[PDB]
RNA sequence: GGUACGGCGGCCAUAGCGGGGGGGCCACACCCGGUCUCAUUUCGAACCCGGAAGUUAAGCCCCCCAGCGAUCCCGGUUGUACUGCCCUCCGAGAGGGGGCGGGAAGCCGGGGACGCCGCCGGCCA
RNA sequence: CUCAGGCGGGUCAGGAAUCCGCCGUAGAGUGCAAGGGCAAAAGCCGGCCUGACUGGACCCGUAACAGAGGCGGGUCCAGCCCCGAAAGGGUGGCCUAGCGAACCCCUGUGCCUCCCCGGUGGGGGCCAGGGAUGACAGAAAAGCUACCCUGGGGAUAACAGAGUCGUCUCGGGCGAGAGCCCAUAUCGACCCCGAGGCUUGCUACCUCGCUGUCGGCUCUUCCCAUCCUGGCCCUGCAGCAGGGGCCAAGGGUGGGGGUGUUCACCCAUUAAAGGGGAACGUGAGCUGGGUUUAGACCGUCGUGAGACAGGUCGGAUGCUAUCUACCGGGGGUGUUGGCCGCCUGAGGGGAAGGUGCCCCUAGUACGAGAGGAACAGGGUGCCGCGGCCUCUGGUCUACCGG
RNA sequence: CACAGGUCCCAGCUAGCCCGAAAGGGUUUGUACUGGGGCCGACGCCUGCCCAGUGCCGGUAUGUGAAGCCCGGGUACAACCGGGUGAAGCACCGGUAAACGGCGGGGGUAACUAUAACCCUCUUAAGGUAGCGAAAUUCCUUGUCGGUUAAAUGCCGACCUGCAUGAAUGGCGUAACGAGGUCCCCGCUGUCCCCGGCCGGGGCCCGGCGAAACCUCUGCCUGGCGCGCAUGCCAGGGACC
RNA sequence: CCGACACAGGUGCCCCUGGGUGAGAAGCCUAAGGCGUGUCGGGGGAAACCCGGCCGAGGGAACUCGGCAAACUGGCCCCG
RNA sequence: CAGUUCGCUCCCGUGACCCCGGGCUAGGGGUGAAAGGCCAAUCGAGGCCGGAGAUAGCUGGUUCCCGCCGAAUCAUCCCGCAGGAUGGCCUCCCCGGAGGUAGGCGGUGGGGUAGAGCACUGAUUGGAGGUGCAGGGGGCGAAAGCCCCCGGCCUCCUGUCAAACUCCGAACCCACCGCCGCCGUAGAUGGGGGGAGUAGGGUGGCGGUGUAAGCCGUCCACCGAGAGGGGAACAACCCAGACCGGGGUUAAGGCCCCAAAGUGCCGGCUAAGUGUUACUCCAAAGGGUGUCCCGGGCCUUAGACAGGUCGAGGUCCGGGGCCCCGAAAAUGGACGGGGCUCAAGC
RNA sequence: AGGGAAACCGACAUGCCCGCAGCCGGGCUUAUGCCCGGUGAGGGGCGGGGUGCGAAAGCGCCCGGAGUCACGGCCGCGAG
RNA sequence: AUAGGAGGGUGCGGCCCGAAAGGAAUGAGCCUCCCCGAAGGAAACCGCGGCGACGCGGGAGUACGAGGGGAGGGGACCGG
């Protein structure tokens, strides 16, 4: 039988959480900033559900190409296509 | 009763789980442990495979009866311990085929079995050196019962392997 | 610069749970009393307001431990289980094997671990 | 503010009504499946509200890479607002389901427009919301064909072949036992390992510009897992017989009743009246009883046309042999010149033989008795094969007679 | 299939039924002992129950029911909106089964054994009456019993458990009749045991006329590979034309 | 004449029939009339086999789906 | 002889009988003692010409040569499933002008498969301790309740599991950055335009499913669309990818004869013609003082075993190599054949 | 000269940046050639402008002149 | 008239034809001798290693080697 693919499809062990992680994660991340051109992995947090991207882009590198209200502009290389995310940076993590 | 070659090889995913498998039949084989498991004996012969192999809860009962049979007729209830380390968990199904071949052809439960890995122990008999020539031959009485190659082994109480020691005496 | 002082924090158990000993210049508390601010689906029990008669019993501060939990290192199991590539290697089959490249989990033994770090203020000097 | 559950203590009050204390990482709850997330909350209890709003931009998913109408989601700008002291949050439900093109119609709102011009009634257009197509990327919509027709398909069933062996036929390993003791004279539970392709099934690999079906008759050949005939072994084999097994495929394995039957059942004989393969051998050899067209009847089902792997009566079998094959009959060349006659036998073929009964051994061996053999020696029947016409019978379109 | 016979339906004539675009017409130079339309099918004895359903016929108090007409609103006139009247037809009521069809299902008994319907409970419009029944209808089935044979998946007689008989889509019986299906008996015979002779015409040879179907080229086997049954491929065997 | 034919069909057997036997316009023989043109001839123990015909000892359906085919009987007179 | 005839046999043969000449009924029509029969060899809707060269997603066919490049049967939608459309993959031309990434090393991140394990969720054998715990069974008491057995619920020990479990966790894969390597100004990455074909795939490894064959996906290696040299012939297996004429050396593999190359060499095994098989084809469970060896115990050279006497190794066990039994099929026959035994087998 | 359903309204004959070819100056190189720096048509990107929707911001389309005709070829659609 | 494969492919031999259009008496097939030479490439013999098949150093990158040139003899074929 044939499924579609959804937002939360084939995504139990993909978002969820250590045990020993559950509940609100530290500030840092929550409030990290990046400047235009700054390459930043996407890890998403499960507990947030604002912002995040689809699943199928989490652990890509992608490309900070600007910022719009509290959310990140990410530019990503999916096969020869360019995709633009609007991400969280409760969702991203610094290159390097 | 299909063949056991059927059943025989492991080349299939486990089917063990009671909360998703509908109309799985329930054990055949209840009784595990014979004799007298308190008392303690000095020698243990254990039985292996010698490759990994499903063996049915018919071929482990039919192995009970005939091994407690006999240790009962020659050893006592009281002077020996006999004990079946393994319980069937796989599922054996079958596809139920007026009438359509090979059409939604997923089985439904016929059997249960107990898969085995390589040089696995299946039953033990505990004894003291009296009656450990009829420990052997319950072993091999034993493994007539079942689809794979097997060999027995002789241990003491710290678990060191004595089968030649104690053959060769 | 000293202090068994406090406030705001970072990593978020190698930091937790449970035990033993010591301490109060200051400071933090327990504590005393409910007119006023505030509240009980009753109760000044909490929260709030007004204070310093008493106490270091405990919250807190300092030192220690390895019973539980967690986790770092070393040795054994062990280059064991598993695995990427090639093969005119064996095997009736199941499967296994040779060469090159990776490599556990659990268990046993011996150590570690009863947190580390940033900014500032109070008191004394 | 902290749940579920548990422990200890309490008037009725008990397993369970309400209350006090302690342990309590969520073992509860979150509207509804499951997964994920939630503990000074996203749960429970209260206060105040309608951001489940208006005008727009960009982006992700359905639909990776890699195209998309419709739909869902995310990040924001502006307007008017809600909660809060403030920070901050609010574009429905903590995230992932609960839904739908064109045309047409209804409603809201405030603009444009209708053939020379102006007014009125009416119509058309732009924006927003709604009425559904579930075959859910959106036709309005019941059946028979055996009187059937066409284009095709081994992309696809029935017969047959092929693969497989679940099933079928036939074995093997161990030995609980049953056999007065004794597992193995015989039967052998529960389990386990196989061989064959002789039953059926499964797959759909060859064959739909046709490879003619079941049964029977005729004829040829092959296998052994041997029914009889030949020779043996064990026995719970005294004899006569039985039970089990081994070697052995030369020969035999027949006649009849019902039934289309194969098969199965039955009858009288017999040494026995074996199982199978050869395109379920054999229709350019036969027959056509069954099956499977077109006609018709009965029963059942259907409103009906009609249908039934339900019965029943009738219902077509084409051939001048091209090649090869086998059976017999001839002309040639070669065999180091031609011809006549008599021989040799390398190789091939055979079943040229097979099998009953009777006398005697002998009422003997054996056996309590009943009963009852064998070696050797004689006779003869049947089946099979190769010949012949003296005898018998048939024919005798020569001939003779009525 | 038809048939004589039985029975049902429509019609008093400008009828009933039918052809046609119409005009006209067939039945009809006819008139209920007639014309037209179904079903059964000589003859003998009979033809039971059911009108809830589907048809047909009669009624239609009442509801709905199109156009037209009327009334009010609207339109300087209409389109448009509301209401009243409202035939046929449906709704409703009654007849009709030789109209289409239908005629069921559970427990226990009368134990002078056991087993039968007298019997009491749901249930419909009613529950199959007289007959016939293993049937051209019976799946189990080659039902069971009796006769026929040495032997009977046949045939005849009987029982009833009628999967799924039945009374004008007629039930049962029936003399005579039949190139209909079916079983048996006497007689007869080459159907057979088991085939053997004879005759005429072909076949065969000689002299003449003189084609067609069909034809990739060819053309020996065993075991194999192969689109899975090869004269042609591989390895072997054999073979003068 | 029609059927493509000097076609064993159909049209047309549409109308008519001496003697004997015999109920007979039956079968058989024969007179009249017609023909040897229902048009390829010759050979032969010259086979096997096929088509058409005759006979078959003993048995008498044992054959077969099934007495298929063949065979038995046969006209007339008198009893019944 | 005949696009329905001939022979034998059979049936009616005064009647609803057979035949002839003249007429009428014409195609959704006639006629029918009803078979869908008959209507000029045609009838479940006649014939002739016309519409008309009708239509089909279905079958067949499609005509000269060389040169260059060279696929696909995979996703979404369709009354779509033998057919189409949008993409993916091929080819031709042009613009633009400096980067690009199939391979590797190091780094920054992501993952929960194999394996493993019981720490959640659900299974799972026995034992010990605690708990009267709303259970049941007895004894026991007027009645308030006891005494045991068993059962339930917790802890520990012991023996086992999971595709829809995870306190752990690889190999490996993916995204990005720097470098090595390679490609690119003789113009890559990229962009625009023209033309397609492809919507049945197969073998092979892996995964789900199935007794198996097979069915369904996945990997892109080979056939499809591929020569030459081999496996006896073979689509797929091995070497190998190919313009034309010559010379040489190697590859797969092979060297007794067929058949080019050794009756080649050293050590050991097999006595069954086992074998002579890399794979497309190849029989097991259970047994063998059959042989050649390894390891471990008891006695152990007049102290062993076999039958107080002899007087040198025996006793048992667990394994390894080859071979043997288990082992029956139909036309006559298959190591390719001949044949091969200190091999021409292993 | 485009925007809009319509009424209707109504735009750069170059303000700026990057920059290939070409040109200019310099260095190395036997030469070709390479490198550095300017200028740079075409090309790319800003800024500005017309109009539609909007209260506005802001977006869609368009704006700094290349079209038209002919011959030949490939293809799509309709006709057999 | 003792031999097996879709009737063909590569090479040559036997028999036969061979005037012209192909070469050729300005010399054919053929015979003898000399020079250079790519990739490749021996052996006699001597010394040594190995149980052996055999190998290693010299001989030697020698003899030979596709092809590229020259000279002499003979006198009619070669290609097809």
């Amino acid at each position: 039988v044939q499924k579609a693919h959804s937002f939360r499809r084939k995504t139990r062990k993909k978002l969820s959480k250590h045990p020993r992680r559950r509940g609100l994660p530290p500030l840092t991340r929550f409030l990290q900033e990046f400047e235009v051109g700054q390459r930043v992995h996407i890890v998403i947090e499960p507990s947030y559900h604002k912002g995040m991207p689809d699943p199928r882009f989490h652990g890509r590198t992608g490309t900070v190409v600007g910022k719009r209200g509290e959310a990140y502009i990410v530019e990503i290389k999916d096969g020869s296509k360019v995709k633009t995310l609007f991400i969280h940076p409760v969702h991203l993590r610094p290159q390097k | 009763l299909r063949p056991a070659k059927i059943d025989r090889y492991v080349d299939k995913p486990a089917y063990t789980r009671r909360e998703y498998i509908r109309g799985a039949p329930g054990p055949k084989i209840t009784i595990f442990d014979m004799g007298n498991p308190a008392g303690d004996f000095e020698f243990e012969v254990s039985l292996h495979t010698a490759e990994p192999v499903q063996i049915r809860q018919n071929a482990l009962e039919a192995a009970r009866q005939q091994v407690n049979r006999y240790l009962q007729k020659n050893v006592g209830r009281s002077n020996y311990h006999f004990k079946i380390r393994v319980y069937p968990f796989q599922v054996l199904r079958e596809n139920p085929m007026y009438g359509n071949g090979m059409r939604r052809p997923f089985g439904k439960p016929i059997g249960l079995a107990a898969r085995l890995k390589k040089d696995q122990k299946i039953l033990s008999i505990r004894v003291n050196r009296q009656h450990l020539k009829f420990a052997i031959e319950g072993a091999r009485r034993a493994a007539m019962k079942f689809p794979c190659k097997c060999y027995y082994r002789i241990y003491d109480k710290e678990g060191n392997d004595v089968t030649t020691k104690i053959l060769s005496q």
